[PDB]
RNA sequence: ACCAGGAUGGCCUAGUGGUUAAGGCGUUGGACUUAAGAUCCAAUGGACAUGUGUCCGCGUCGGUUUUCGAACCCCA
RNA sequence: AGAUGGUGAACUAUGCCUGGGCAGGGCGAAGCCAGAGGAAACUCUGGUGGAGGUCCGUAGCGGUCCUGACGUGCGAAUCGGUCGUCCGACCUGGGUAUAGGGGCGAAAGACUAAUCGAACCAUCUAGUAGCUGGUUCCCUCCAAAGUUUCCCUCAGGAUA
RNA sequence: CUCAUCAGACCCCAGAAAAGGUGUUGGUUGAUAUAGACAGCAGGAUGGUGGCCAUGGAAGUCGGAAUCCGCUAAGGAGUG
RNA sequence: CAAGGUGAACAGCCUCUGGCAUGUUGGAACAAUGUAGGUAAGGGAAGUCGGCAAGCCGGAUCCGUAACUUCGGGAUAAGGAUUGGCUCUAAGGGCUGGCAGCCGACUUAGAACU
RNA sequence: AGGUAGCCAAAUGCCUCGUCAUCUAAUUAGUGACGCGCAUGAAUGGAUGAACGAGAUUCCCACUGUCCCUACCUACUAUC
RNA sequence: GCGACGUCGCUUUUUGAUCCUUCGAUGUCGGCUCUUCCUAUCAUUGUGAAGCAGAAUUCACCAAGCGUUGGAUUGUUCACCCACUAAUAGGGAACGUGAGCUGGGUUUAGACCGUCGUGAGACAGGUUAGUUUUACCCUACUGAUGAUGUGUUGUUGCCAUGGUAAUCCUGCUCAGUACGAGAGGAACCGCAGGUUCAGACAUUUGGUGUAUGUGCUUGGCUGAGGAGCCAAUGGGGCGAAGCUACCAUCUGUGGGAUUAUGACUGAACGCCUCUAAGUCAGAAUCCCGCCCAGGCGGAACGAUAGCGCCGGAG
RNA sequence: CUGGGUCGGGGUUUCGUACGUAGCAGAGCAGCUGCUGCGAUCUAUUGAAAGUCAGCCCUCGACACAAGGGUUUGU
């Protein structure tokens, strides 16, 4: 999923996938891109006829189909921060948004912009915190 | 020609007679290895599933991200009322494997072990061990029975016990007792077998046989659900909108050239009352039964120390199709096999437990007793007069 | 692949029955003009794609090569 | 297949004669009225008006898609929804006209009584077939050829 | 004669080659042998010479041309 | 030949007149697989040859309407707002003897409350 | 007579998934061009072009069980 | 690690060659679905060898246990590209699979263009529209009654046989350590999770919903109110139970003989040698366990109505 | 002297405050000399009403029922 250097000691519990291959996504960082158009999906390995699918916290790639024409007609990393599917946490509560948004992201982690618009779920603030420091409320 | 895309098989081929089961009670196929180190131990028990509920309870995992964090996690309760012991099997090995050697019955069979007997308890006139229960009161009969005890000591290398549930603790409407062979396990076959004829005629509670925070087997039938296709048995790819003879099917069963139908494709039959053997359920809790001391009925079985409540494990409006528990129980983690009502296996476990999830020690703090009848969202009644207030029905 | 052809001055084409190497353009030399084209007077050149057979004698006829172009390659 | 003589336009194709029928709405052609403007020519505005092989759409007429239903059917062509058109090269009854190498065709070799790249009926006719199929009791005795030559000969004959 | 952790097992005939084996069995040819061999265990490896020629220097100990003597049981102007 | 309601309507839906007995049988259960209908979280054509099928849209009032054009259209282009129930108000007529009296049909607009 | 005006990898271009641009994350599709056009071309009509089309394609918005990924309900069957 | 000039083979996932079977018919391309098999092994387990320092990558052995994906274009097989991944290996099963589907392409009849033909017409040249029938028989398969025997019946059982299942990855730690001039850069043991798969289940979340439960509402109808009904479930909001989703939740497991390989003692062959006699370690393999079924296969026990034991001839 | 079944009662739960009655609540309108009416809606009764096992739980309330019938089986 991840794979990545700058790593928690405990790693992520399973939750539900909402977000498959051609989900179109809120960009919601200040990078000049609306739209995340989601191809594919890091870390999975897949079945027959099964779409790759994100939930809050798995990366993604997508391509941004409205925005500043310097950011489309390519393919950016970018991590899912919010999901309209309801995931169970460990505490057994159930939580889902309104909207289903992520920020565009590099192979090492880093946002391309600079401040994140709405919340940012707690299963995407800790598995990659520079995520977690742009987000203004968290989960 | 070869399929272009693999793809793995659905549906495992290790359950494969997928047929309805020839017991309702599911029985012990193997039971744990003896050790004559050991001391002298049941290793099985029979409860009958009650329902689920969810718990409250942090966890001490280190290395998780759960660690000192409370989780809400299903439990199943398992009601298990007592058994009584009724009889004494010994087994022999043989090179063509364990023959029943002899089998001893107590001097009384309550009439609840005696329904098992018969197939129409009504038109009977109920004669079962009426003639051999006239070996216990016999001189003879008793100078029989110590020789075929010193028989068993002397040939028998397995000693199981003959125990029946005791129906008239349950709600239930079935008042036939279960019948159940449950291997002794422990030290020698004389103390073995001296530890079964004391506990002849008497009661085990559960808490003699398991314990808190030990992963157990949960041996059971599931839940029928008649003949089902091969989309919902087997859990095959549905086919498109424009399929003319039907849609819910499979649309190869096999090549020409193995002239026959292969036994690994799946076809429509039974789903479900399949005997299953589930492993490694974890007892989050042993609560006791309904109690009468000093008048009181003392019921607080589900009040932990987190709670200082006096409620019991029964939900609002009982269980759902099920009834009341009055009698000790198990709390399971997770699902177990069956309908409500349904008989289960408790099977002390074939494996060595050297795991951190195995081995871990649970504190619940709540347990959910809400009314799983609707959206119920009181746990006591108590309770729910107390936010409501007086209503019109006074 | 099969059939039918075609290879000649520097380029483009003639050329038999068997004896004659043809024409246009080009090249070259001299005139005209101040000079150059146009015009006038002239000159050279051909591996006749190769070897073989017929014949006195072949570019020419007849079989085999080597490069090329044209038509056909259909029913399932 | 071929020929001779007949019977069919109760289905359908087309002409003619005589009858019958086609809710409710949309757009709004020309003509017309008034107001305003202009030197005139005329031009803007608001109504009216009710045209059109005009649009949505009922009956009717048709039959696009589901390649849906059915597919030993309800039916030797039907059923459901969705659809094309619905004042005009419209739909339809009855009468009438054209007949088989002929008719009729807004033309698909379509239609011409479940029959059409030549209808149906009877006869010539037991048409011919080097080509398939079949060819009926027993015992006894003898016992092959697939080769030569010729042939519009090569799945057949004649000849040895 | 042959052991196969791929044995083999009868004309047609129903499955195999080049190549290879310190598997094992035979045979052929040539030596190296009781004028005592072959392993194995030790001991000597000599002076002329630390060689002209090259190469800074190479002295048997990178290279090419020199490849003789004697005391000898022996030692190549030296296999590493 | 062709009643009432709703409604633009001979639409559809319900009813009166008149008609009938569910379309060549009844009973019991509610398995698969069908045929005919529905709903589906999150995604929204990634399915498929192909948005096939289904779904969105829909009536009316008040606005608003592009490129193009044969100047007729395109055009219900596209895109918006409103819509219930109740209680009012205003305006739109006729007959008799710039006025009075006597009547009466449906509309349309505005407003308040809910 | 040697194909003019035009038009074009067209429903007409083998090579061919032609080359460039544009559309996409990615396009043997689409559109716009280019023309050497196997084998375009002028009433065997060429080029255009509003309106119209149960005609053939491409993209977008919206919408959805088409699909991820299936599930449940109802009617008539099947069943007895 | 290769390998020219030559030479020996294998295989039938290529095209040919041939015409043996089928022309009183064996449904002709693809894709979807689903099962199984092969190994010439891409990945993963165990290994050996590199011009293997680490990392990465090659070559080879046992090895087919388990995997090998989501898409744009094309009817495509093939191809190519984007992206993910441990890897995105190759194949067979009448070039598997049409009474399984689909019908985009071939390959009837309609029609257009180019080329060819005087013409009717032709085109492994383009283009568009074009009916996909039947199982109730036998077997096979999946489930469901039962059948012979133990006298009859019932309870509890055993297991002969048959099936069989788990998989792979990431993060933390080791560790910026070993290794390396540096650049870079591991692994074993542990710990937490996840993917694919399997078996369940509904406490919760989500779905369904004709409890036709309860409100709301349109048109109509019962004179009106109340109560209702009809509109092939009138429409809609919420909805108990019950079913149900990696769309919620739970569980997934031990040995033995060994392969490749590395070795020990040790001759052959006075040395040496993993082998000849003998012996050890040895793995996603194999077999068993676990798990599923339970034999015209047994066992123990219960109770046995005119029947069971004990002491005449036929 | 016990059992299940049916009804009733509780519990749970589902929706969301039933009919009737009252109100100087109600945009307003009408008729009378403050009253009487119409009036969607609102407020209180009234977390009311209604449903709730048919496959939800508990009653010890009421009622009847339940000691039956057929067919076979012998070592
Ligand atoms: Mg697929
Ligand atoms: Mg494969
Ligand atoms: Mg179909
Ligand atoms: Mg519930
Ligand atoms: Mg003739
Ligand atoms: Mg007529
Ligand atoms: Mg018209
Ligand atoms: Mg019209
Ligand atoms: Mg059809
Ligand atoms: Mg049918
Ligand atoms: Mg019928
Ligand atoms: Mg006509
Ligand atoms: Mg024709
Ligand atoms: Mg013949
Ligand atoms: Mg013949
Ligand atoms: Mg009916
Ligand atoms: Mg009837
Ligand atoms: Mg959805
Ligand atoms: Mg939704
Ligand atoms: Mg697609
Ligand atoms: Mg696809
Ligand atoms: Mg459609
Ligand atoms: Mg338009
Ligand atoms: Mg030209
Ligand atoms: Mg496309
Ligand atoms: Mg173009
Ligand atoms: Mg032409
Ligand atoms: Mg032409
Ligand atoms: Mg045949
Ligand atoms: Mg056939
Ligand atoms: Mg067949
Ligand atoms: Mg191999
Ligand atoms: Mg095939
Ligand atoms: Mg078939
Ligand atoms: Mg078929
Ligand atoms: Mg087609
Ligand atoms: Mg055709
Ligand atoms: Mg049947
Ligand atoms: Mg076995
Ligand atoms: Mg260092
Ligand atoms: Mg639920
Ligand atoms: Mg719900
Ligand atoms: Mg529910
Ligand atoms: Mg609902
Ligand atoms: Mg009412
Ligand atoms: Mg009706
Ligand atoms: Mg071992
Ligand atoms: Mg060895
Ligand atoms: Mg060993």
């Amino acid at each position: 999923s991840k794979r990545g250097r700058g790593g928690s000691s405990g790693a992520k519990f399973r939750i539900s996938l909402g977000l498959p291959v051609g989900a179109v996504i809120n960009c919601a960082d200040n990078t000049g891109a609306k739209n995340l158009y989601i191809i594919s999906v890091k870390g999975i390995k897949g079945r027959l006829n099964r779409l790759p699918a994100a939930g809050v916290g798995d990366m993604v790639m997508a391509t941004v189909k409205k925005g500043k024409p310097e950011l489309r007609k390519k393919v950016h990393p970018a991590v899912v921060i919010r999901q309209r599917k309801s995931y169970r946490r460990k505490d057994g509560v159930f939580l889902y948004f309104e909207d289903n948004a992520g920020v565009i992201v590099n192979n090492k982690g880093e946002m391309k912009g600079s401040a994140i618009t709405g919340p940012v779920a707690k299963e995407c603030a800790d598995l990659w915190p520079r995520i977690a420091s742009n987000a203004g409320s968290i989960a | 020609s070869h399929r272009k895309f693999s793809a793995p098989r659905h549906g495992s081929l290790g359950f494969l007679p997928r047929k309805r089961s020839s017991r309702h009670r599911g029985k012990v196929k193997s039971f744990p290895k003896d050790d004559p180190s050991k001391p002298v131990h049941l290793t099985a028990f029979l409860g009958y599933k009650a329902g689920m509920t969810h718990i409250v309870r942090e966890v001490d995992r280190p290395g998780s991200k759960v660690n000192k964090k409370e989780v809400v996690e299903a439990v199943t309760i398992v009601e298990t009322p007592p058994m009584v012991v009724v009889g004494i099997v010994g087994y022999v090995e043989t090179p063509r494997g364990l023959r029943t050697f002899k089998t001893v019955f107590a001097e009384h069979i309550s009439d609840e072990c005696k329904r098992r007997f018969y197939k129409n308890w009504h038109k009977s006139k109920k004669k079962a061990f009426t003639k051999y229960c006239k070996k216990w009161q016999d001189d003879a009969g008793k100078r029989q029975l110590d020789k075929d005890f010193s028989s068993m000591k002397k040939y028998c290398q397995v000693i199981r016990v003959l125990a029946h549930t005791q129906m008239r603790l349950l709600p239930l409407r079935q008042k036939k007792a279960h019948l159940m062979e449950i291997q002794v396990n422990g030290g020698t076959v004389a103390e073995k077998l001296d530890w079964a004829r004391e506990r002849l005629e008497q009661q085990v509670p559960v808490s003699q046989v398991f314990g808190q925070d030990e992963m157990i087997d949960v041996i059971g039938v599931t839940k029928g659900k008649g003949y089902k296709g091969v989309t919902s048995r087997w859990h095959t790819k549905k086919l498109p909108r424009k399929t003319h003879r039907g849609l819910r099917k499979v649309a190869c069963i096999g090549a020409w050239h193995p002239a026959r139908v292969a036994f690994s494709v799946a076809r429509a039959g039974q789903k479900g009352y399949h005997h299953r053997t589930e492993i490694n359920k974890k007892i989050y809790k042993i609560g006791q039964g309904y109690l009468i001391k000093d008048g009181k009925l003392i019921k607080n079985n589900a009040s932990t120390d987190y709670d200082l409540s006096d409620k019991s494990i029964n939900p609002l409006g009982g269980f759902v199709h099920y009834g009341e528990v009055t009698n000790d129980f198990v709390m399971l983690k997770g699902c177990v096999v069956g309908t409500k009502k349904r008989v289960l296996t408790l099977r002390k476990s074939l494996l060595v437990q050297t795991k951190r999830r195995a081995l871990e020690k649970i504190d619940l703090k709540f347990i959910d007793t809400t009314s799983k009848f609707g959206h119920g969202r009181f746990q006591t009644v108590e309770e729910k007069k107390a936010f409501m207030g007086p209503l019109k029905k006074d």
